[PDB]
RNA sequence: UUAUUGGAGGUAGAGCACUGUUUGGACGAGGCCGAAUUCAGACAAACUCCGAAUGCCAAUUAAUUUAACUUGGGAGUCAGAACAUGGGUGAUAAGGUCCGUGUUCGAAAGGGAAACAGCCCAGACCACCAGCUAAGGUCCCAAAAUAUAUGUUAAGUGGAAAAGGAUGUGGCGUUGCCCAGACAACUAGUAGUCGAGUGACACUGCGCCGAAAAUGUACCGGGGCUAAACAUAUUACCGAAGCUGUGGAUUGUCCUUUG
RNA sequence: CUGGGGCGGUCGCCUCCUAAAAGGUAACGGAGGCGCUCAAAGGUUCCCUCAGAAUGGUUGGAAAUCAUUCAUAGAGUGUAA
RNA sequence: UUGGCACCUCGAUGUCGGCUCAUCGCAUCCUGGGGCUGUAGUCGGUCCCAAGGGUUGGGCUGUUCGCCCAUUAAAGCGGUA
RNA sequence: UCUGGUGACUAUAGCAAGGAGGUCACACCUGUUCCCAUGCCGAACACAGAAGUUAAGGUCUUUAGCGACGAUGGUAGCCAACUUACGUUCCGCUAGAGUAGAACGUUGCCAGGC
């Protein structure tokens, strides 16, 4: 029956949905979103262009592949061929 | 001088510890003039490797033929039972 | 090159994937049977839903 | 009363008290060691109260170290309040021992003396202990 | 769902190269105790040069089974609970509270756990004085072995507690004392005379004490047990509304030669 | 809102951790910010590489410029992570 | 005892002290039996086994508790809504 | 084959040391009238040139001492199963991190001249 101290913070942000939005192998279309981040965790490759610091999105038709070309960097390409 | 082992038949299961209750110890061999053969030496004679030179030395084992002039490379000494498991061998060539 | 499966233990009280595998072999209630051709697609399923089934030959 | 000087954040979790020991279970410094075998905490005041009882039987002779410096804080909410408004302040420090890791290493002594003095400080600790000497 | 391949991400673990915390050795940095670095060690939810088990999205992939989705009428729920594990809070306190993830109850009757929504087996369409089996058991109340073989304990441990204490008792290992004769016991102040074991350690199973609460024995369910207890294996048998045998029920599929 | 209520503190957005290697995921659990600023701190074309550690050199902050050498990012990015 | 949790009771489970009347544990206050004393004896300290029986009259405050007076072989600690 | 230009290969390729040469090809320098320009100075950028030099850059051959890659065996963790309230065992799959065996002083496409 004693007056307990006041908390200070609580107070979380909401969320953002991150991570992969398509996966290795399937068939995508020329506006769709591959991957998105608050930075650059995956560089783009051929036929994939960046957005405003986010949302690696495929230029044209095809299927997707993930790939590395340095020792740490990773990239995404789409080949329209089939 | 005094060692012997059997070429431990590979792909053993996780019942490897109920033969460690008897005083065995698994081991492998390396070396220039060999290929990696898992052996099963019994540690009852491993009060008799201190009794030749100590730690650094040479003692042969004879797993069939080709008693390798070897040297004790490393332990895996797990306490709380005061025992040694998985010692290793290394030829000198 | 044949296997016949028999469901011996029951299916309630087992988690949601193993209860969902055991109809894909075709078993439907206990003490049933089904005869299946041997296939490495089959003998991966009965590894998962082992400790229930009794097989032979 | 060994304390950390600086601590990043003053209110932290409690360590996962399972498993084996990380390492540090081979003695390196003294000839004679004392390791543990059961899984409690030690609360930064045993570790000096096992140091003063250790020193006086040897009359400050040979070298004696410790090996367990407490890093983690732990908080006790004040005298009889209802549950939940935030964590309480710290009151001590702690370092969790796993089974099978060395507490004390002593040197500069015969065997028959130091084996007594480790026993006399093994009753000041909330753990079960066992004598040991330089795995060779 | 499963095998195959290809992938996303940084937990458990590990580690000190990174920001930070550390105890030890030599290392310089005034005129008798201290000021950068180096060696050997440690710690971490907001520390990672590393980094799995599993899950997760996709193969125009192959095997097995039965769903899935679009539209349109009709709702009900928005007071959950206990177990098993990963966690925060709490005091590694609760039949506590709060999330993840499974099961069962809720909405599920039977058999076992002495009785006992949440634990252990298993899902009741109804009949019969039929057989096998699951979980738990087999001297009696009460269906079934006073079964077989190896051992163990002497306390009712089984049939509720730790730190510690101790020539309890077994299978285990190492080692130093030895008919030249110790360790028991005699007589000397140099130590003589007695004829089969004695100490240290090291690891383990089973015990004992530590053990005090309130109508009446009083946690075995009771009688009672030195095997009717524990460990180790091998054999039958009982054991449910499970599954079979069989009679008729209602609905569906397929033959449809309407069975 | 509330581990019954008034009292104290909170009420929306942003960033971590808890969160259990996809996403998601609570608590009166742990830490921090914002309710703008910039006519150039926006666009383009070229070119350059850092904070420090030494080593000496009018002034000496221990360190306000100058060179030389070893510097993989140990600096910087208008604002908290 | 002071709390923590909200599981039963709000279509009522009457709540502190005291009188009446008990009943039960032993971690024992007296009495019975011992060990040990830094026990000369008489007294006294400390510990073990022991529930069969005993456990006081007054002033003060609603009191519980408490202090104080005069005794007694002693003025025990608790459970029983 | 070798020297140069442009590609791919996770630094196995690079730094750290040491020895070898020529400039037929890169450099080093000779200058600033012009092309252009240093918040200054043609050191750099550009331009004009070829007497010198292999010391330097780059090239080539050794050295595993610096980093880097790295197997077989183990041990911790762990999906599934069993037993149990123990900071648990036991059985069946996947399987690291550190540490050792070591491999390693690059590889290969296409051009123009030998
Ligand atoms: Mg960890
Ligand atoms: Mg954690
Ligand atoms: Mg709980
Ligand atoms: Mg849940
Ligand atoms: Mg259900
Ligand atoms: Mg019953
Ligand atoms: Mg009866
Ligand atoms: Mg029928
Ligand atoms: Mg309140
Ligand atoms: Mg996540
Ligand atoms: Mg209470
Ligand atoms: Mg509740
Ligand atoms: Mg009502
Ligand atoms: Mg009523
Ligand atoms: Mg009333
Ligand atoms: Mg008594
Ligand atoms: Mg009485
Ligand atoms: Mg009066
Ligand atoms: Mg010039």
């Amino acid at each position: 029956k004693k007056g307990v101290s006041s908390t200070k913070n609580g107070r979380d942000s909401e969320s953002k949905r991150l991570g992969a939005k398509r996966a290795d192998g399937q068939f995508v279309t020329g506006g769709s979103i591959l991957y998105r981040q608050r930075g650059t965790k995956i560089y783009p490759g051929e036929n994939v262009g960046r957005g405003g610091d986010d949302t690696l999105f495929a230029k044209i038709d095809g299927v997707v592949k993930f790939e590395r070309k340095g020792r740490d960097k990773k990239q995404v390409s789409v080949y329209a061929v089939a | 001088s005094l060692k012997s082992i059997i070429r431990q038949g590979k792909q053993t299961r996780s019942d490897l510890k109920q033969l460690r209750k008897s005083g065995k110890v698994p081991a492998v061999v390396y070396g220039y003039g060999t290929k990696n053969v898992s052996v099963k030496v019994d540690e009852v004679e491993f009060i008799k490797v201190i009794r030749e030179v100590g730690r650094n030395g040479v003692i042969e084992l004879g797993v069939g033929s080709k008693t390798i002039k070897v040297m004790v490379a490393d332990y895996q000494f797990d306490p709380l039972k005061n025992q040694i498991t998985h010692i290793d061998f290394l030829a000198i060539n | 090159a044949k296997l016949q499966i028999t469901l011996t233990r029951s299916v309630i009280g087992r988690p949601e994937t193993q209860r969902k595998t055991v109809e894909a072999l075709g078993l439907k209630k206990t003490n049933s049977s089904v005869v299946v051709e041997d296939n490495p697609a089959i003998r991966g399923q009965i590894n998962k839903v082992k400790h229930l089934v009794t097989v032979e030959e | 009363m060994l304390l950390p000087k600086r601590v990043k954040y003053r209110r932290q979790h409690r360590p996962k008290t399972t498993g084996r020991s990380k390492g540090g279970n081979y003695v390196t410094f003294g000839e004679f060691g004392l390791q543990a075998t059961t899984t409690s905490w030690i609360t930064s005041r045993q570790i000096e109260s096992a140091r003063i009882a250790m020193t006086r039987y040897m009359k400050r002779g040979g070298k004696v170290w410790i090996k367990i410096f407490p890093h983690t804080p732990y908080t006790k909410k004040p005298l009889e309040v209802r549950m939940g408004a935030g964590k309480g302040a710290v009151e001590g420090w702690i370092a969790v021992v796993k089974p099978g890791r060395i507490l004390f290493e002593v040197a500069g002594v015969s065997e028959e003396v130091a084996r007594e003095a480790l026993r006399l400080a093994s009753h000041k600790l909330p753990v079960k202990t066992k004598f040991v000497k330089r795995e060779e």
